[PDB]
RNA sequence: AGGUGAAAUUCUUGGAUUUAUUGAAGACUAACUACUGCGAAAGCAUUUGCCAAGGACGUUUUCAUUAAUCAAGAACGAAAGUUAGGGGAUCGAAGAUGAUCAGAUACCGUCGUAGUCUUAACCAUAAACUAUGCCGACUAGGGAUCGGGUGGUGUUUUUUUAAUGACCCACUCGGCACCUUACGAGAAAUCAAAGUCUUUGGGUUCUGGGGGGAGUAUGGUCGCAAGGCUGAAACUUAAAGGAAUU
């Protein structure tokens, strides 16, 4: 990881995180 | 009613008798009531004039153009076609030109085009959205609607019938040689899958 | 009392194009390459290939009989190169050391009103 | 730390001019930055010449030129030796 | 073992009656059939060459020119033109760093059906007292001198059908006709005229060559 | 006060067919309903009847067009290429 | 451009704008112009210059159509021609051709 | 023929590469081109025409404090990306591939979808950089240059003179900068601003408070989406960092 390839690391991370809450409710 | 392209009444003197011809031309786009069509071999440059191809130079825009002059016209039709004059071989008169669909022709030069493209272009962009839509434009055309599939059908309606699943079965790409009875698919298919690209062959 | 030719010789890198015309140069005569008289590919563009290359081409003059040339030198041009290869400077003093007479020299590397991007992309070949 | 005025090169007053590309490596490099160089080649090889104008027609006259100018990027213009690295304080003149 | 250098012929050709030099060399057809002929297939070409071999002096040694064959003329062709161009070498030996440099086209027809488009350039140039190092110009001296060059060359054609004018130009004139017209606007160094060319495939109207 | 926040003309089609082609039926359905401007009598009152047909409502000119437009972008330079090509055939 | 030349006879010079009214102004000798929107008919401009044929008057036709005419002599309609009958102090009769 | 350190994938006797003569399409604007110009910025370079806009200068013109900087709220905003039309020459994420390699769907080679142009919509981020807020005042020399004005028996321009226009010379206001040098500043690198500060106050807006966790979570909010804007904590660590020296 450098920045730019760390944020698409916490970038895809932060969406995965986000729709796995929509199997819920 | 039926067709896409909008039409265009024109009349002319009759050259031979005191009376008035009512040709019923397909309006290329931006032919107006009240306009003056000139139509023969020295008429001159502007949309909605029919001339002999030899005459327009290489890049003008035709349509209803003839692969043999005095037929009337046979290409370029439908909403929004058209056809482009590519090249001349003057000697042996012949005017190649490029086809709606990527195709060349080469026609005897003498051949009659409409300057311009067919009015009423764009017309399939617009999503038909209701099944009734699409009931009332083939109404007006002919029974070809609805399409059932015929994997949907028993073996004695369709060679994709029967199955207890709904399968094809066997390759539903057929030789162009197949006979009739048979020609359910994709016939003579050079391919199948998801292309990406378009025309301009060679 | 002499008649003339036209050169279009074209110095590429791994290759080298000497190639005369009539005038009009919708008849020409007997091109040979820089390949044609050496078979290597890591040699092809070399001066001792442009030699060979002037000498099966003179030599191909009086093939019915003429004499002399003129000369027009293009390197790759478009949008790529626009400096002459190699066997440029080799293959035409070869001509020259070979009898065969010659004068009035231009270049006619097409050069672009800055067209057409080029191959390579952004970051360049990267070696 | 910073290390020249002229940052890459050469702009102060634009904020953007149009890139060149490289003549060896196809490098993409605005053209303030870059580092021109004419190419003037005479038309005839080191030596090579006296050969022709014997094979010459024409009281000798010839001798026309070659005109490439030349923009090299950064990185090509160093492995090239066209530009060495100079002292920190070799670092300024024209 | 075709070899068809032996079994083609070798013909010759007159282009003008404006020069000196009117005849050029040769090159083959396959001999002349029953058509195939060098009688059909030949004269659908044309030529490019030099100037100073035209007209003697080496004060002349740029200039290429076309020259298009109308019909087939007996074991000869007359062939009026295609147009003509400079050198790509000594275009890039005039344009150099600190000074402006200035470039107008134009098109005209000919008052018969034929039509063509001309070229020109020029540049600045300092004053002797000049220490100023690059001899700008203010971009309204250009575009000044771009329409008033531009009014001086359309003032010579249309006064001209096809070959009216091909007589005016040679002998490096109507640099003057600049010099007179922008002496006053800005110094001017070189000018030049680079490019023409024919466009209309007109009427041909065998009447007209033969002037030649 | 506004009705719809985005659905506009469409409104008419609820939530039926998905919302991508309610806004492709939307955009076109505008310039098909959409009053023009004549270029002979100025009069901003030609729109379209039929598909590809536009007649000034009054000086009842009638004028060829495009489907749901009364000129295309195609005919548009069409007409500035035949134009083109017309003025080296004339001259 | 050229345009410009007419504003200043509206507060100098008089007017009239229209078919039936500038129709008038010909079969008086006192239009001493009239100016054609380029978009008016043929028909009507044939016969609107045989008056100016009549009446001893050349014209000018105007680059615009009824609506660029309208706002050039700064009205918010349509205007298929105008005649300047008095231009007063004004360079429009000079300044053509 | 291609291409390469070297080769291979590719084409070609229905004759490639090369040459000619015509033509078409789409992009781009070479050389001129610079320690030059313009714009708030992102940016902006063939011609001419139309539409409005603009700074500097000049001004013995008018108004007269109308101004400066700014929560909130707005306009524009590279490239990419989104949607739908047109357009698709080229180059070219993906992909196809041929090499290389221990492996090498990587750097190289050859193709190639999207994209690259465009219209109508979004989108609002770039090391959007001068990593330097804006307004105002003062504190050093120098020579250049762009635009403007003045001046001068000055050089070139003849129309028939002159007037302009180009150049020289002094000055001048306003720029893009630059060189010298610091008295002063500073951790230094360096700075005419980063000076006029423990001799600490001209006006004003925004931002930071050890390093990670983290621009994560959660709420809100804008977006169709990608994502933007706002934004913690538990926990964890004696460093992580700047500039210079050897
Ligand atoms: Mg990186
Ligand atoms: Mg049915
Ligand atoms: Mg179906
Ligand atoms: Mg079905
Ligand atoms: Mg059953
Ligand atoms: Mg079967
Ligand atoms: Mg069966
Ligand atoms: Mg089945
Ligand atoms: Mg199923
Ligand atoms: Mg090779
Ligand atoms: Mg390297
Ligand atoms: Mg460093
Ligand atoms: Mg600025
Ligand atoms: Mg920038
Ligand atoms: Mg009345
Ligand atoms: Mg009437
Ligand atoms: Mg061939
Ligand atoms: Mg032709
Ligand atoms: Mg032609
Ligand atoms: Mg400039
Ligand atoms: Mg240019
Ligand atoms: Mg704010
Ligand atoms: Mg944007
Ligand atoms: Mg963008
Ligand atoms: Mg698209
Ligand atoms: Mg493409
Ligand atoms: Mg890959
Ligand atoms: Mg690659
Ligand atoms: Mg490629
Ligand atoms: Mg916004
Ligand atoms: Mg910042
Ligand atoms: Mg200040
Ligand atoms: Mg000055
Ligand atoms: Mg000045
Ligand atoms: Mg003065
Ligand atoms: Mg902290
Ligand atoms: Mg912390
Ligand atoms: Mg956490
Ligand atoms: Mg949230
Ligand atoms: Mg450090
Ligand atoms: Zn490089
Ligand atoms: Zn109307």
């Amino acid at each position: 990881m450098r920045a730019k390839w760390r944020k698409k690391r916490t970038r895809r991370l932060k969406r995965k995180r986000r729709k796995v809450r929509a199997r819920s409710k | 009613s039926g067709r896409g392209a909008p039409l265009a009444k024109v009349v002319f003197r009759d050259p031979y008798k005191y009376r008035l011809r009512e040709e019923i031309f397909i309006a290329n786009e931006g032919v107006h009531t009240g306009q003056f069509i000139y139509a023969g071999k020295k008429a001159s440059l502007n949309v909605g004039n029919v001339l002999p191809l030899g005459s327009v130079p290489e890049g003008t825009i035709v349509s209803n153009v003839e692969e043999k002059p005095g037929d009337r016209g046979a290409l370029a039709r439908a909403s929004g076609n058209y056809v482009i004059i590519i090249g001349h071989n003057p000697d042996e008169n012949k005017t190649r030109v490029r086809l709606p669909s990527g195709a060349k022709k080469v026609i005897s030069s003498d051949a009659r085009g409409v300057i311009g493209v067919i009015a009423g272009g764009g017309r399939v962009d617009k999503p038909l959205l209701k099944a009734g839509r699409a009931f009332h434009k083939y109404r007006l055309k002919r029974n070809s609607w609805p399409k059932t599939r015929g994997v949907a059908m028993n073996p004695v309606d369709h060679p994709h019938g029967g199955g207890n699943h709904q399968h094809i079965g066997k390759a539903s790409t057929i030789s162009r040689g197949a006979v009739s009875g048979q020609k359910a698919g994709l016939i003579a298919a050079r391919r199948t899958g998801l292309l990406r690209g378009s025309q301009k062959t060679q | 009392s002499q008649v003339f030719g036209v050169a279009r010789i074209y110095a590429s890198f791994n290759d080298t194009f000497v190639h005369v015309t009539d005038l009009s140069g919708k008849e020409t005569i007997a091109r040979v390459t820089g390949g044609m008289k050496v078979k290597a590919d890591r040699d092809e563009s070399s001066p001792y290939a442009a030699m060979l290359a002037a000498q099966d081409v003179a030599a191909k003059c009086k093939e019915v009989g003429i004499t002399a040339v003129h000369v027009k030198i293009r390197a790759t041009g478009g949008t790529r190169t626009k400096t002459p290869g190699p066997g440029g400077q080799a293959a035409l003093r070869a001509l020259a050391r070979s009898g065969l007479r010659i004068g009035r020299i231009e270049d006619v590397t097409p050069v672009p009103s800055d067209s057409t991007r080029k191959k390579g992309g952004r970051r360049g070949r990267r070696l | 730390p910073k290390k020249r005025a002229s940052n890459g090169r050469n702009k102060k007053g634009r904020g953007h001019v149009k890139p060149v590309r490289c003549v060896n490596c196809s490098k993409s490099i605005p053209k303030d930055k870059a580092i021109k160089r004419m190419a003037i080649r005479n038309i005839v090889e080191a030596a090579a010449v006296r050969d022709l104008s014997e094979a010459s027609v024409y009281p000798e006259y010839a001798l026309p030129k070659t005109y490439n100018k030349l923009h090299y990027c950064v990185s090509c213009a160093i492995h090239a030796r066209i530009v060495r690295v100079r002292s920190r304080e070799d670092r300024k003149n024209r | 073992v075709v070899d068809p250098f032996t079994r083609k012929e070798w013909f010759d050709i007159k282009a003008p009656s404006t020069f000196e030099n009117r005849n050029v060399g040769k090159t083959l057809v396959n001999k002349s059939t029953g058509l195939k002929s060098a009688s059909d297939a030949l004269k659908g070409r044309v030529v490019e060459v030099c100037l100073a071999d035209l007209q003697g002096s080496e004060d002349h040694s740029f200039r290429k020119i076309k020259l298009r064959v109308d019909e087939v003329q007996g074991k000869n062709l007359l062939t009026n033109f295609h147009g003509m161009d400079f050198t790509t070498d000594k275009l890039r030996s005039m344009v150099r760093k600190w000074q402006t440099l200035i470039e107008a086209n134009v098109t005209v027809k000919t008052s018969d059906d034929y039509v063509l488009r001309i070229f020109a350039i020029a540049f600045t140039r300092k004053q002797a007292n000049q220490v100023k190092r690059h001899s700008y110009a203010q971009s309204s001296h250009i575009r000044a001198i771009r329409k008033v060059i531009s009014e001086i060359l359309t003032k010579e054609v249309q006064g001209s059908t096809l070959a009216q004018l091909t007589s005016k130009l040679i002998p490096e004139v109507i640099n003057k006709e600049i010099e007179n017209a922008t002496k006053d606007i800005f110094p001017l160094q070189n000018i030049h005229v680079r490019k023409v060319k024919l466009l209309k495939q007109p009427k041909f109207d065998v009447g007209a060559l033969m002037a030649l | 006060a506004k009705r719809t926040k985005k659905v506009g003309i469409t409104g008419k089609y609820g939530v039926r067919y998905g919302s991508s082609l309610r806004r492709q039926v939307k955009k076109l359905e505008i310039q098909q309903h959409a009053r023009y401007d004549c270029s002979f009598c100025g009069k901003k009152t030609v729109k379209r009847g039929a598909a590809g047909i536009w007649t000034c409502s009054c000086c009842k000119k009638t004028v060829a067009g495009g489907a749901y437009t009364v000129s295309t972008a195609a005919a548009a330079t069409v007409r500035s290429t035949i134009r083109r090509l017309r003025e080296m055939v004339e001259a | 451009s050229i345009n410009q030349k007419l504003a200043l006879v509206i507060k100098s010079g008089k007017y009239t704008l229209g078919y039936k009214s500038t129709v008038k102004s010909l079969r008086q000798g006192k239009s001493k112009l009239i100016i054609i929107a380029a978009n008016t008919p043929v028909l009507r401009k044939s016969e609107l210059e045989y008056y100016a044929m009549l009446s001893k008057t050349k014209v000018y036709y105007f680059q615009g159509g009824n609506n660029e005419l309208g706002t050039a002599v700064g009205k918010l309609f349509r205007v298929g021609v105008v005649s300047i009958l008095e231009a007063g102090d004004s360079d429009i009769l000079t300044t053509l051709a």
